[PDB]
RNA sequence: AAAAUUUUAGGAAUAGUUAAUAAUAAUUUAUAAUUUUGAUUAGAUUGUUUUGUUAAUGCUAUUAGAUGGGUGUGGAAAAAUAAAAAAAA
C-alpha cells in the first residue's frame, strides 16, 4: 500500500549516461532510485513469502477435500477477506510496477514486468468457496465482487470458483461472463453498474453471444437467468434519478453505450418484437424492457449533454461519495452568522475528483459508432442527428487543432 | 507546407494540416515509443480504475487531500509565475530550500 | 472565452454555409368564438435543411414551436392525409415550400421535453446559453446595454507640460 | 505542458446541489413559500385561459422504472382529494408553512388541505393542495378550470405537483405558466351579448368644479429620535419599496 | 466627517461609544435644508 | 449603481450619501444591505433600579438553602416583569397576551406613525423560542395603503418598542390562515372617506415654524439674545 | 482593509481609488514653495514609478510684481500677479469623460481661471445660507415653467452634439451635380 | 506573458531536474535539460542616458526606495516604526 500510494511528484526516472557503473547520484536517491528499489524489494519479498501468505491448496479426492477442509478449519491463520485485501494490493502494485529499464540495472530485464498471480487467485477462490457466504448485497461486498471478477479476468482463472461448486455441477461449465451476470448483486450506483458491465464485456473475449443472449430467433425469452441478471444490473437505484450519469465521463459513457449496443445486437429479434407496444404478459420482461429503455435514454441524454455543453457546469463530473471540504469546514465552525462561510474561495473550487469533461477524439469516434449501432439495421445513419453532430464536432476539433485522429479513430470512422 | 500564414498566424504545421499534406521526418524507435505509449498508459489507468475501486478511491482521496492542504493553493502572482526558482531567486537559500539551483532551462 | 478562433476573418467560411428550405407546418387549433369552439389553422415557420428526414423536421418543429399550445402533445406529419415516413428524407417525398404539411396530434400521448440540443447549435459550436430566440428570427447589430464604454486612462509617454519627443 | 494550457481564471466550482445552505428542505416552510406564488399564478392563468395538459382524467400512469425520471416537474389538477399510492402522507399543520397559502386561499380559492407525499425511496416528493369551494375569480367558459365540477360551480379539487426532495429552489420554480391573459369581467358590461348596454352613459366632459380639495390636517413633526436621512442612508422611501432618490413618506 | 451634536441620542453604554448616530427630528429637517443648498 | 443619490454627482464625497446603493456593496457581506434600523443600545439598556432592592434566584440553582420567602419570590417576579418591559413592550410580549396569539392584528413602531410615516405589519404567524420574549414573527407589511403579497419576517421584532391595537374582528383562529390585508388602491376601491394618503411620492411636508425659527437663530439671522 | 491602518492619512475606499485633481506640494521651505495641479488616484501611488495620471499645471503661491506695466495699461494693471499654468484640454477630458474628483484648492484656482464656478467653500459671512420653502418653490416653478420641447432642445444642445446642421447645410451637402 | 543589456586576479560542472501527455491533483514515455559563447554554488552590489571631470561614444557616482507559514480576509496582501497626507453634513 505504501508503494501504491507513494507520492511520485519529483521522481524523474530517465536514463542518465553518467550512472553507467553506479546507481543514481547520492542527492538523486529519493528521486530516481527509491521507487525502483522499493518495487524490486516487493518482488523479492513476494517471491519469498507467497507460499506462506497463500498456502497451496490440494483438493485430491472427496476424502482429500475433507482432510483439507479439516486442516483449514484447524489452522485458519488468515481469513478470506484479509487474504483478498493482500492479493488486491499485490495486483495493484504489479499493475503499477516499474517498467523502464536502465543500463545500470544489474538485474535481469524480465524482472521489471507484472507478476503472475494465478495460484494466489486459485487459493483465495478456494477459501472464498470454503466460507459460507463470501459476497453480500452491501455495496462494499459489491466492490469486493468486482475486484474478484477483475482478478479472475486478469489472471485467466475461471470464475465461479469463489462460489460453491454445486452451481457449476448444475450448469456443467460456466464462463466468467455468465458467472458475473448470474451472481452479480444489484448495484446502487451508476459507477458500480458501469464496472459490472465492463467486466461482463471483458469476461467473454469472443463468446459475447453466449453470455448476454437470452432470446431465440423469434423473440422468446429462453434463458431467464441472464434476463434477471441484466434486470438487476440496470437497477432503478442506479439509473432512476435522471441524473444518474452526472458523474460519468467519456470512457464510462462509452462503456454504457457499448453494453446497450451489445445487448440489442444479441437480442435483436426480442427488442424489435416487443418495442411495438406488445405486452409480454410477464412482469419480469416488462421490467427489463423499461429498464433498458431508461438506460438507453439516459445514456443518450448524457452523450448529448457532453457534446453540446463542453466544460460547462452542467457537464461536470465528480468522484462518487466525493469529499467536499467546504461543507465540513462550515459544519465544524462558529455559525454566528450563516452568511459568513469560511474558506469560501478555496472551498468553492475544492472537491474530490471534480473536473470538467468534454468529448475527445477516441471518445467521440467510439460514441458515434455506438450510437449508430444503437439504432436499427435499416435506420439511416445519415438521418441520425446525433451521429452527424458528433462527426462534425470531430472535424471541427481536428481543424481547430484541439485534438488529432489516430489510426484507430480512422478505422472507426471510415 | 513549409511556410506559415502571416494573415492568420498559422504555422507551417497548421498550413500542412489544412492542406492535407504530411511533413513528418522518419521517426526513430524511441520517438515511435513516445507517440505510442500514451494510449497504452491511458488504457492501463482506466482498466485499473474500473477493476480496483477501493484502491483507486483511496489513491484519489489521498491525492485530493494533499492538493487541498497544500500551502500554495491560491493562484496569486507567485503561483502564476512560470519559473518560480528563477523569478523569485532572492528567496532561495535564505528562506526556500526546495530548489538548489536558480536556473534550469535556456531562460 | 476559448471559441476556437484566435484571428480575425471577416469573410464567411464554407463549412458554416448551410442549405435551408423555408417549410411551414400547420396545426388544427380551436378558438372560442362567441358561439363556441371553431376550427382554425396555426402555421409555424421552420428552416429545415434540404437533406433532412421527416423525423428531423419533426424535431425542428418541436424545438421551434416556442408556444405551450402547438407541440404540447405527440403528433405526426402528413401530406394530403397520407402519413409521411419518419425515416425518409424531403428529397424522396419531393417536399418544397409549396407543399402543405399537416400535423395530426394524439391527445392521450403527451410530448415530454426530451430536447437538450440548443437551438443555436451549429458546426462552429458557438452557442449562446439562455437565448430562446431562434438563430434566424433575430439578426441585427443591436446595441449592448450590459457593458460600459471604456476610455484609455494610462498615458503612453506624454504626461503633461511640453510634448518634446513624446517618449514613444 | 499541462500547466500552460489555460490560466487559472474561472475554475470549476461545486454545484449548488451539493451545498446544504443552497438547497431547500421540504420540511421547512421555505418550500411552501417558494411554491405558493407559482400555484396561485397557475390558478389565475387557468381561470382565464385553457391550459392543454393541466387537467387530467386520472393520475399520470408510468412504469415504476421511469416514474422517478419523468414525474419531477409534473403538475396537474384532479377532482376530489384522491392521493397516489406508494406515498407516505404528511399533512402540513404548521402555521409557519401554512401562512404562505393565505393569499391563495383568500383571493383565488379557499385552501382546505396541504399534504406532502414521500415515496418509498424518499427521492420523489409530491405536494397536494386541496381547495374547497368555487373560484373567487370569474371563470371564462373557455377556461381550463371550467371543466372541473368543484372549480367553476363535494366541491373540492386537488392540485398535485411533483418535485425532488433536496434541490435548489430553481427546480421548484415554474415559469412556463407565467402567461398573462386578460380578464374580460370589467368589459362584459358593454358586450353585445350583455343586456346592460343601454344603461351606462358616457361621461365625456369633467364636471365643473366649485371647490378645491379638502386641506390636509396640519403637519405635526415627529418627536422620537430618527435614524437620519434615509436618502443619504440609501433606504427606500419606507424601507419597503420605491427609489432612494425619490424620497417620500419618511417622517417628512 | 459626520457631525455628532451633543443633543443626539445618548447611548448609556460603558462598553462602547457614548453617543449614537440617531438625531432629533429638527436635526433631520435642518440637514435636509443644508442638503438642498449643496444640491444647487 | 441601481439607486444612486442625485444621479451620478461626484462634486464631493458627501454628495454620494452615507451609502452608494441599497444593495450590499460587496457580494460577500449581505448584512450590509440598506434597511431601517432601531436604537438597539437604548432599547436594550433596561433600567436596573427596579431589579435593585429585590433578591434574585438563579435558574440553575434549585437547592433548598438558596430558596427565598414566597413573598420575596412574588416581588422578584413582579420586579422582573417590570424590568423586562422598562424600555418598552416586545412584539412577542404583546402577542403572548392576545387571543389567537394576536394573529391578524396590526403592530407598529413608535415612529412608524408620526410625521408622514404610516406603516404597520399585519401579523400572520409567530414562532416563540423557549424564551417567550424572543422568536420569529412573519407578517404582511402595509405602507401607505400598499400591502405586500407574501408574509415576510419582521425586522427587529425582539427589540422592544412595539404597539398593537387589538381588534376582535381581525383575530384569526389557528385553524384558518391569516388573509393578507387588502390594498387600499389596488384590491379595494379608493375612498377618501375611509383612508386618505398622508404623503404622495412627490410630497414634502411644510417647514414647521419652530424648526424655521431655530434654524434662523442658529445661523444668526434672527437676533437671539440671552 | 488593513490590520493597522495609516491613521495619519486615511481615505474612503480601496487603492487605487478614483482619480482626483489636487495641488501636490513640494517638501521645501515656504520661501520657494510651489504647487502642481495634477490628477492622481485617491491613494497616492508613491510606491511605484508612475505617480500621476496626468500633469495639469503649476501654481506659484507668491505674488510677483507686474513686469508688463510699461505695456498697454489697463485697469488694475500694476497689482501683483499670481502666475499659474493650467491645461484646458486635459482638464476637460478628465473632468467630463473620465469624471475625476476635485479638491478645494484646485477648485478655487479654476474658479479664478473661469473654467468652473466658485467653490462650495468660497462662502462669505455677509449673507447666510438660503432657506427653502416647498410652497414658495412650487409657486415660482408654476409661474416660470419652460416649454417641454424648448427644455429638451436646450439640454440636447448642452449634452449631445451642438454641431447640428441647418437646412442650408443639408442642402449644400446634398449632391446636385450629375451623380457619379 | 516575451527580446536585448548583467559583477569577481589565481574559472567547472549544475539538478524536487527538459519535453511530450486522454494526466486539474502526470504511478507513463524519451537518445531529456543547464554550461567553457563562462553555468550552478560562494563573494560584492537595489537593474536601464540623472553625479563629477575632460577636447572626448573615456573614466567616476546614484535609497526608481519593488514578494510564499501572521489572520485565506479582500476587487487586489503590501497588512503591526515614521515619512508632510482631507478620509462618506
Ligand atoms: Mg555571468
Amino acid at each position: 500500500r505504501e508503494y501504491v500510494l507513494m507520492d511520485t511528484s519529483g521522481m524523474k526516472s530517465t536514463i542518465l549516461s553518467t550512472e553507467l557503473n553506479a546507481g543514481p547520484d547520492y542527492e538523486h536517491y529519493d528521486r530516481r532510485l527509491r521507487r525502483k528499489r522499493h518495487w524490486l524489494a516487493i518482488r523479492h519479498r513476494f517471491e519469498d513469502v507467497r507460499y506462506v501468505i497463500w498456502p497451496d491448496v490440494v483438493e485430491e479426492t472427496a476424502r482429500g477435500d475433507s482432510a483439507q477442509a479439516d486442516v483449514s478449519l484447524t489452522n485458519p491463520s488468515l481469513t478470506a477477506g484479509e487474504m483478498l485485501e493482500a492479493l488486491l494490493w499485490l495486483d495493484a502494485a504489479s499493475t503499477f510496477c516499474v517498467r523502464k529499464v536502465h543500463p545500470s540495472d544489474l538485474g535481469d530485464k524480465s524482472e521489471f514486468l507484472p507478476l503472475d498471480l494465478q495460484r494466489e487467485v486459485e487459493v483465495v477462490a478456494c477459501h472464498a468457496r470454503r466460507d459460507l457466504d463470501f459476497f453480500d448485497p452491501s455495496a462494499t461486498s459489491l466492490e469486493q465482487f468486482t475486484a474478484c471478477a477483475a482478478l479472475c479476468v486478469n489472471h485467466r482463472v475461471p470464475f465461479s470458483l469463489f462460489f460453491p461448486a454445486q452451481d457449476v455441477c448444475g450448469d456443467a461449465s460456466v464462463s466468467t461472463g455468465q458467472c458475473i451476470v448470474a451472481n452479480a448483486p444489484s448495484p446502487h450506483t451508476a459507477l458500480g453498474a458501469v464496472r459490472i458491465m465492463a467486466l461482463i464485456s471483458e469476461g467473454s473475449g469472443s463468446d459475447i453471444g453466449k453470455t448476454i443472449m437470452f432470446s431465440d430467433a423469434f423473440g422468446a425469452v429462453t434463458r431467464f437467468g441472464i434476463l434477471r441478471g441484466l434486470s438487476r444490473v440496470m437497477s432503478v437505484e442506479a439509473f432512476g434519478c435522471k441524473d444518474a450519469l452526472e458523474n460519468v465521463n467519456e470512457s464510462e459513457l462509452c462503456i454504457i453505450l457499448h453494453f446497450c449496443a451489445e445487448v440489442r445486437e444479441q437480442n435483436a429479434a426480442f427488442f424489435r418484437r416487443y418495442e411495438a407496444s406488445e405486452e409480454d404478459s410477464d412482469p419480469q420482461q416488462v421490467s427489463f424492457l423499461a429498464k433498458y429503455q431508461q438506460l438507453s435514454q439516459i445514456a443518450l441524454a448524457r452523450c448529448k449533454r457532453l457534446l453540446y455543453h463542453p466544460d460547462s457546469p452542467r457537464a461536470q463530473v465528480m468522484s462518487e461519495d466525493g469529499y467536499i471540504p467546504l461543507v465540513e469546514l462550515q459544519r465544524h465552525a462558529e455559525g454566528t452568522n450563516k452568511a459568513a462561510l469560511i474558506h469560501y474561495n478555496l472551498g468553492i473550487r475544492s472537491a474530490q475528483g471534480m473536473r470538467r469533461v468534454a468529448l475527445g477524439a477516441q471518445s467521440s469516434a467510439r460514441l458515434a459508432e455506438l450510437v449508430s449501432r444503437l439504432e436499427e439495421a435499416s435506420a439511416r445513419v445519415s438521418g441520425n442527428t446525433l451521429v452527424n453532430d458528433l462527426v462534425h464536432h470531430l472535424s471541427h476539433k481536428a481543424a481547430a487543432g484541439k485534438m488529432s485522429l489516430t489510426l484507430r479513430e480512422v478505422n472507426t470512422l471510415l | 507546407g513549409l511556410n506559415g500564414c502571416v494573415e492568420t498566424g498559422r504555422s507551417r504545421s497548421e498550413v500542412a494540416r489544412d492542406l492535407g499534406l504530411s511533413y513528418t521526418r522518419p521517426l526513430h524507435e524511441n520517438e515511435k515509443k513516445q507517440l505510442s505509449h500514451q494510449a497504452v498508459y491511458y488504457e492501463r489507468l482506466a482498466k485499473f480504475k474500473m477493476e480496483q475501486p477501493e484502491a483507486a478511491r483511496a489513491m484519489e482521496r489521498e491525492r485530493f487531500v494533499r492538493k487541498f492542504s497544500g500551502m500554495f493553493v491560491k493562484m496569486d502572482i507567485r503561483s502564476g509565475a512560470p519559473d518560480f526558482p528563477s523569478t523569485y531567486r532572492r528567496l532561495l537559500g535564505t528562506k526556500v530550500v526546495r530548489w538548489a539551483s536558480k536556473r534550469h532551462g535556456p531562460n | 472565452h476559448d471559441t476556437d478562433r484566435h484571428y480575425w476573418r471577416a469573410v464567411t467560411d464554407d463549412p458554416r454555409v448551410q442549405h435551408l428550405i423555408p417549410l411551414r407546418i400547420r396545426f388544427k387549433i380551436f378558438t372560442w368564438v362567441t358561439s363556441g369552439w371553431e376550427q382554425r389553422m396555426q402555421v409555424v415557420q421552420i428552416m429545415a435543411p434540404k437533406d433532412s428526414t421527416i423525423a428531423q423536421v419533426k424535431d425542428l418543429v418541436i424545438v421551434e414551436n416556442q408556444s405551450p399550445y402547438l407541440c404540447v402533445s405527440s403528433f405526426h406529419l402528413a401530406i394530403d392525409g397520407k402519413e409521411l415516413d419518419p425515416q425518409k428524407t424531403l428529397g424522396e417525398y419531393g417536399i418544397t415550400e409549396q407543399s402543405q404539411i399537416d400535423a395530426i396530434e394524439q391527445n392521450d400521448h403527451l410530448l415530454h421535453r426530451d430536447d437538450e440540443r440548443p437551438r443555436d447549435w451549429t458546426v462552429d459550436e458557438i452557442t449562446a446559453e439562455d437565448v430562446k430566440r431562434s438563430p434566424y428570427k433575430e439578426m441585427e447589430m443591436q446595441p449592448l446595454q450590459n457593458l460600459a464604454p471604456r476610455y484609455e486612462a494610462r498615458p503612453k509617454g506624454y504626461f503633461g507640460r511640453t510634448y518634446y519627443s513624446g517618449m514613444k | 505542458s499541462r500547466r500552460f494550457r489555460y490560466n487559472t481564471k474561472f475554475p470549476a466550482l461545486v454545484s449548488y446541489n451539493k451545498l446544504p445552505w443552497e438547497v431547500v428542505n421540504h420540511e421547512t416552510p421555505q418550500f411552501h413559500m417558494h411554491v405558493a406564488p407559482h400555484y396561485e399564478q397557475l390558478l389565475t392563468l387557468a381561470a382565464s385561459s385553457p391550459v392543454p395538459h393541466i387537467i387530467g382524467s386520472k393520475h399520470i400512469d408510468v412504469p415504476r422504472e421511469h416514474r422517478l425520471r419523468l414525474l419531477p416537474g409534473m403538475l396537474y389538477l384532479l377532482d376530489g382529494d384522491t392521493l397516489p399510492g406508494e406515498f407516505t402522507i404528511n399533512r402540513v399543520l404548521d402555521p409557519t408553512a401554512l401562512q404562505y397559502y393565505g393569499r391563495l386561499s383568500s383571493q383565488i380559492v379557499t385552501v382546505e388541505a396541504v399534504r406532502m407525499l414521500v415515496p418509498d425511496d424518499l427521492r420523489l416528493l409530491c405536494n397536494c393542495i386541496t381547495f374547497k369551494g368555487p373560484l373567487h375569480l370569474p371563470v371564462a367558459p373557455y377556461a381550463s378550470l371550467a371543466s372541473l365540477r368543484g372549480a367553476s360551480q363535494s366541491n373540492c379539487f386537488t392540485l398535485y405537483h411533483f418535485v425532488r426532495p433536496n434541490r435548489p429552489p430553481k427546480e421548484l420554480q415554474l415559469e412556463k405558466y407565467y402567461i398573462h391573459a386578460p380578464c374580460v369581467a370589467p368589459l362584459s358590461e358593454f358586450a353585445s351579448n350583455s343586456d346592460e348596454r343601454g344603461n351606462w352613459r358616457p361621461r365625456l366632459q369633467a364636471p365643473k368644479r366649485t371647490r378645491r380639495a379638502t386641506p390636509l390636517p396640519a403637519y405635526r413633526p415627529p418627536q422620537s429620535y430618527l435614524m437620519g436621512l434615509a436618502e443619504r442612508l440609501a433606504v427606500v422611501p419606507g424601507g419597503c419599496f420605491g427609489r432612494r432618490s425619490l424620497m417620500w413618506g419618511h417622517w417628512f | 466627517r459626520q457631525i455628532r451634536p451633543y443633543y443626539n441620542l445618548p447611548s448609556k453604554s460603558e462598553h462602547g461609544r457614548k453617543m449614537t448616530g440617531f438625531l432629533t427630528p429638527y436635526r433631520h429637517w435642518m440637514w435636509k435644508q443644508n442638503e438642498l443648498w449643496r444640491n444647487v | 449603481r441601481a439607486d444612486p443619490l442625485n444621479g451620478g454627482s461626484s462634486m464631493t464625497l458627501g454628495s454620494k450619501g452615507s451609502k452608494l446603493s441599497p444593495e450590499p456593496h460587496r457580494r460577500r457581506m449581505p448584512w450590509t444591505a440598506a434597511k431601517e434600523y432601531v436604537p438597539g443600545v437604548v432599547l436594550n439598556a433596561r433600567d436596573k433600579m427596579v431589579l435593585d432592592g429585590v433578591q434574585l434566584l438563579d435558574i440553575e440553582s434549585i437547592d433548598r438553602a438558596s430558596q427565598l420567602d414566597p413573598l420575596e419570590v412574588l416581588r422578584a417576579v413582579v420586579a422582573t416583569r417590570e424590568y423586562n418591559i422598562s424600555t418598552g413592550k416586545n412584539i412577542f410580549q404583546l402577542a403572548s397576551q392576545a387571543t389567537y396569539n394576536g394573529r391578524g392584528q396590526r403592530f407598529y413602531r413608535k415612529e412608524w406613525q408620526e410625521g408622514t410615516y404610516d406603516k404597520y405589519v399585519t401579523l400572520s404567524a409567530i414562532d416563540f423560542d423557549r424564551d417567550g420574549n424572543k422568536g420569529t414573527a412573519y407578517g404582511y407589511i402595509t405602507f401607505h395603503g400598499e400591502t405586500t403579497t407574501r408574509p415576510v419576517q419582521v425586522d427587529f421584532a425582539d427589540v422592544p418598542g412595539w404597539y398593537m391595537d387589538f381588534v376582535e374582528e381581525r383575530a384569526v383562529p389557528f385553524t384558518g390562515i391569516v388573509p393578507p390585508p387588502p390594498s387600499i388602491g389596488t384590491d379595494v376601491p379608493v375612498d377618501p372617506h375611509s383612508y386618505r394618503l398622508k404623503a404622495y411620492p412627490y410630497y414634502d411636508a411644510p417647514n414647521p415654524p419652530e424648526f424655521v425659527e431655530r434654524l434662523l437663530k442658529d445661523r444668526g439671522v434672527l437676533p437671539d439674545t440671552p | 482593509a488593513r490590520a493597522v491602518i495609516k491613521r495619519r492619512s486615511p481615505q474612503l475606499w480601496g487603492a487605487p481609488g478614483a482619480p482626483i485633481i489636487r495641488m501636490r506640494g513640494h517638501h521645501v521651505v515656504w520661501k520657494f514653495q510651489s504647487y502642481d495641479l495634477v490628477v492622481e488616484h485617491t491613494h497616492k501611488r508613491r510606491n511605484s514609478d508612475i505617480r500621476l495620471l496626468h500633469y495639469l499645471g503649476k501654481h506659484c503661491p507668491h505674488p510677483q510684481k507686474s513686469l508688463w506695466s510699461p505695456d498697454t495699461p489697463v485697469a488694475q494693471d500694476r497689482h501683483l500677479f499670481m502666475l499659474t499654468t493650467v491645461d484646458i484640454d486635459a482638464f476637460k477630458y478628465w473632468f467630463g469623460v473620465k469624471r475625476c474628483r476635485l479638491s478645494m484648492k484646485p477648485w478655487a484656482l479654476l474658479a479664478k481661471a473661469g473654467l468652473l464656478p466658485p467653490s462650495l467653500t468660497q462662502n462669505s459671512k455677509i449673507m447666510p445660507k438660503p432657506l427653502f420653502d416647498k410652497e414658495s418653490l412650487m409657486r415660482y416653478y408654476l409661474a416660470n415653467r419652460k416649454d417641454e420641447d424648448v427644455m429638451a432642445r436646450e439640454k440636447y444642445l448642452n449634452y449631445e452634439n451642438s454641431m447640428v446642421k441647418t437646412e442650408e447645410e443639408r442642402a449644400a451637402e446634398r449632391p446636385v451635380a450629375p451623380y457619379l
